[PDB]
């Protein structure tokens, strides 16, 4: 609804609009809010949009994305996996992905 | 030997006092790889986390080993 | 056998 | 005598080398291509079809088999462009900071020994390169001298496995075994196999 | 560059601490109001906390900017977080614990190489002093330097549950916290936690010395008490509720003992045996620097 | 417009990771000498030419 | 009835200033306020000083969230490639002491 | 056998490869035991840091990863100019 | 309603096992230690994982 603020033919909706989006306690924003980026690659790695979403889908996706930053496991841990399924003192080598 | 090893433990065999019977042993000691008492501290409260371990209060050549026993009853 | 300055990968772990 | 031409701007064409460098990752290769060719019209080696790798007849010798196949794990076959890429990498700059192409030697039968002497020879021939992959075989010393020289590694490794120099040059030993990584070449540490300090 | 007031930076509007509670923002100490404990027949009695070792872990040639107060924060609060020691970026503290050196730590909470525009930043030598003593997260994992992770809980029992006669005696009885509580009160808790400028915390508290650090003492004291709190229950052993009539009140138990537990639950956030390892250490030198 | 070829400028040539963009943005940039802790150390004539 | 809705009404009665019984959206449909390091969704802050009241904390629907999500520099997922390498000789591998 | 082509040729190819306009790092001092190489960013207070020398990994060129094996056939399967009728210009 | 994703060796695995599960009773199922007396034992802290 915002984004009818000024855009809107219907006066009183587009003041009530302004209205609230004048409020100290209320702004509203469309796109990349914040960006971080690896600390040896120096690229982006995971950024923050402001969707146009309900906070409930926001709030899982959410949930999701940080169970996978947080773990802090990477695709090279897998190699413990397959040191347990091959010979004892087999070796593993590459490609440190991080 | 542990730094020669690269392990954190080796685990002895106890033996038994007489030498006749040949019956399998109750437990067996660990030694640790822990030459500070953090390492000690870390190895203990690790320790707590698994089944059928017990320590002395102190250890002797004043290393950390801690002894694991086959049986709840052999403890 | 042959010189190869790249890593030799030969498996391929899944997710 | 005066040629009419603009001056080789040094200060100038180092900075866009400097800029190069840090952002574009060609630039190694391009400036790496130049020496190989340049070694390639030195003329300086050539590969040939008759390797020498074993005095006869030891090859064909039974007691040898483990030793001999020791050595063909490691005897690559001679490839120009491959040795060219050797002697240039020696002299180029280096940017992405390089990685040895990892051994996987344990170090129990003496024929091991070739794996030390594989990283002595790659000392001499390219001590540059060398320098730079030096942790990474340090990895693979530690392994060996465990083996051969465990009262030795004890010690060894109890005074640290790398150290940082500071002021006055004096050197400081970790005190801590701990695995090298590429990741430090950038940093103050330096393995410590190679402090020389006795 | 934000200036660092007589009092510390926790003095400022902008870094209020303050858990969700009852609908409003209430402060950490009057939802400690809330809390309430029944004492058990276990004593708990405070060792002596080990002087953390002098060393401060090499900052490894790092590029980018380290994101440390989500990384602390996530390290002893996060709900999620794992394998906090794999990574090893504690480690750049100590590139902030140089005289002079070029890096700043923002507001942020980011560990920039170099000052850079528009980002506040702590004033260098309060965060030189932080980084002195807080780098040592960065060996929190190392074999050498692991702090204890039994006996210091004793301390946080101490601080959270006891009361000024066993503080001041140095014992009390194990406690077993109650409060009347909302539905999913400790993860929400935690997270409110998990959000705060904690770096403000500990650089006041590593930068003020004389009167003006004391006094940070008491007016921090019940924030102090919630991290503490978080932690409690991040190691209690198990943690209930209680129907009372038409009211139901959480009671996590013991304070002040951990239980050293791994696997997880949905009533609190919970420790990786990597997490209690940091989490031992930040109590190591957050306690050491907490009694002076 | 001047006829460069500017493929793989402020990019990553991973072997694994693939190719990768680095922001080419760096308005005032300076060529500085860093510590091995990786932050900057300030320009000397005594050693940095 | 209508429990669901949000606006009514949106058309301009040219006598009166707004339609009786028209009805603006909640101002908190319009907050995309933050992401928190938690990874829960805040509403904007009603004051300086004042941290957001978390979105699930509270009743109200808001319809501007900010969602983290990973770029095309990460990849999740993808299956990796590792060089293996058997031990040397089966009688020189060692199983205890560990 | 192998000596002459090393020191008293391939050498000299060194020397003055050393002197080429794009050889422009000091790449080794001799001293394994305090060498460093110099180290330089690009930087500027809008914030770029852009290092010359990073870490990341195998690349495309394949330049990065040294098989130390190439030793092999220099010392075993390779004719030199001074080294093998063995005159050669 | 939630037809389960599976890899052929899983649907081997299915087929395998391979039918009912209903006749469990599941309302607080727990996992625990059972005396070979045949009495249920509490969750030991130091002995169950």
């Amino acid at each position: 609804p915002a984004l009818l603020r000024d855009f809107t033919q219907v006066n009183w909706l587009n003041r009530d609009i302004t209205n609230m989006l004048q409020q100290a306690g209320t702004k509203y924003g469309l796109g990349l809010t914040e960006t971080r980026l690896d600390y040896v690659r120096l690229v982006k790695t995971i950024v923050g949009h402001a969707l146009n979403i309900d906070h409930f889908a926001a709030s899982v996706l959410n949930i999701n994305l940080r169970a996978l930053m947080e773990a802090n496991v990477t695709a090279d841990d897998r190699i413990k996996a397959l040191q347990a399924h091959s010979m004892i003192s087999t070796q593993f080598h590459g490609p440190n992905q991080g | 030997v542990f730094v020669a090893l690269g392990i954190d433990y080796i685990d002895i065999p106890i033996t038994n006092s007489n030498i006749f019977d040949d019956s399998s042993t109750p437990y067996n000691v660990r030694i640790w790889h822990a030459p500070t008492m953090t390492e000690v501290n870390h190895i203990l409260a690790l320790m707590r986390k698994s089944t059928l371990v017990s320590t002395h209060s102190s250890w002797h050549w004043n290393v950390l080993h801690t002894f694991h026993y086959r049986s709840e009853s052999d403890m | 056998k042959v010189i190869f300055n790249g890593l030799d990968v030969n498996t391929e772990v899944q997710p | 005598a005066l040629r009419p031409e603009l001056a080789f701007d040094h200060d100038h064409i180092i900075r866009c080398l400097m800029l190069a460098a840090a952002n574009y990752p060609r630039l190694e290769g391009i400036i790496v291509q130049i020496n190989t060719g340049y070694v390639a019209s030195a003329n300086v080696i050539r590969p040939v079809s008759e390797k020498r790798y074993f005095p006869e007849n030891l090859e064909q010798n039974q007691s040898a088999a483990r030793l001999v196949s020791a050595v063909k794990a490691r005897a690559s076959e001679a490839d120009i462009s491959s040795i060219h890429l050797a002697i240039a990498r020696e002299v180029s700059p280096m940017f992405n900071v390089h990685e040895l192409k990892k051994i996987a030697e344990s170090f129990e039968d003496p024929s091991s020994i070739v794996v030390v002497l594989e990283f002595i020879l790659f000392a001499l021939f390219f001590p540059t390169e060398f320098n730079r992959i030096k942790g990474d075989i340090q990895n693979v010393l530690l392994l060996f001298f465990s083996r051969w020289y465990p009262v030795e590694y004890g010690i060894f490794v109890q005074r640290g496995a790398t150290y940082t120099i500071n002021a006055a040059g004096e050197f400081e030993f970790s005190g801590r075994n701990e695995k090298w990584d590429q990741a430090l070449y950038l940093s103050e540490h330096f393995p410590a196999l190679f402090s020389d300090v006795p | 560059m934000l200036q660092q007031p007589t009092g510390g930076y926790t003095t400022l509007e902008q870094f209020a601490f303050t858990i969700r509670n009852d609908g409003t923002n209430a402060t950490p100490t009057q939802f400690l109001q809330l809390l309430s404990y029944e004492a058990t027949e276990n004593e708990l009695v405070k060792k002596t906390i080990p002087t953390p070792e002098t060393h401060l872990p090499s900052a490894r040639n790092v590029p980018g900017n380290v994101y440390i107060e989500d990384a602390i924060t996530q390290a002893l609060f996060g709900i999620s977080a794992q394998n906090v020691n794999a990574h090893g970026y504690f480690s750049r503290l100590s590139a902030l614990a140089l005289p002079n050196t070029s890096a700043r730590l923002g507001l942020d909470g980011v560990i920039y190489n170099s000052e850079t525009i528009n980002i506040p930043f702590y004033d260098p030598a309060a965060v030189a002093n932080f980084a002195a003593t807080y780098a040592k997260l960065g060996n929190a994992s190392t074999p050498r330097y692991r702090a204890d992770m039994i006996d210091i809980y004793a301390h946080v029992g101490l601080e959270l549950a006891g009361t000024d006669a066993e503080r001041a005696a140095g014992v009390m009885p194990v406690k077993r916290a109650k409060f009347d509580s909302w539905e999913g009160s400790l993860i929400s808790l935690s997270r409110d936690v998990v959000n705060w400028k904690i770096l403000a915390f500990l650089i006041d508290l590593c930068s003020l010395e004389g009167e003006a650090l004391r006094a940070f003492k008491t007016r921090n004291r019940d924030v102090f008490r919630m991290m503490l709190f978080i932690m409690s229950t991040a190691v209690a052993a198990n943690v209930v509720n209680r129907k009372v009539t038409k009211r139901v009140d959480r009671v996590l138990e013991y304070i002040g003992v951990n239980s050293m537990r791994t696997a997880g639950r949905t009533a609190t956030i919970t420790y990786d045996l990597s997490r209690h390892e940091f989490a031992a250490k930040f109590l190591q030198l957050t306690f050491t620097r907490w009694n002076a | 417009i001047t006829d460069v070829d500017s493929t793989d400028y402020g990019k990553l040539t991973l072997r694994f990771l693939g190719t990768l963009t680095r922001s080419l943005k760096m308005q005032n940039a300076q060529i500085r000498r860093i510590r091995p802790d990786g932050t900057v150390l300030r320009y000397d004539d005594q050693i940095d030419i | 009835i209508s429990v669901a809705r949000s606006m009514r009404a949106i058309v301009n009665h040219n006598e009166v200033d707004r339609p009786r019984g028209a009805v603006a959206p909640s101002s908190y449909e319009m907050d995309t306020g933050t992401l928190s390091r938690n990874g829960d969704l805040l509403y904007s802050p009603v004051a300086n000083g004042q941290v957001g009241i978390p979105k699930l904390e509270v009743d109200h629907i808001s319809f501007s969230n900010v969602v983290s999500m990973m770029t095309a520099n990460i990849r999740t997922g993808d299956d990796m490639a590792v060089e293996r390498v058997n031990p040397d000789d089966v009688r020189a591998i060692n199983i205890r002491n560990a | 056998n192998i000596a002459v082509a090393h020191t008293d040729h391939l050498s000299v190819v060194y020397a003055t490869m050393s002197n080429f306009m794009l050889n422009f790092t000091n790449n080794f001092s001799g001293n394994h035991a305090t060498f460093k190489p110099d180290q330089y960013v690009i930087t500027s207070p809008e914030g770029s840091y852009k290092p010359i020398i990073e870490r990341q990994g195998e690349t495309v060129d394949g330049l990065t990863i040294i098989d130390t094996s190439i030793v092999w056939p220099i010392l075993c399967q390779c004719t030199y100019p001074l080294v093998r009728s063995i005159m050669e210009e």
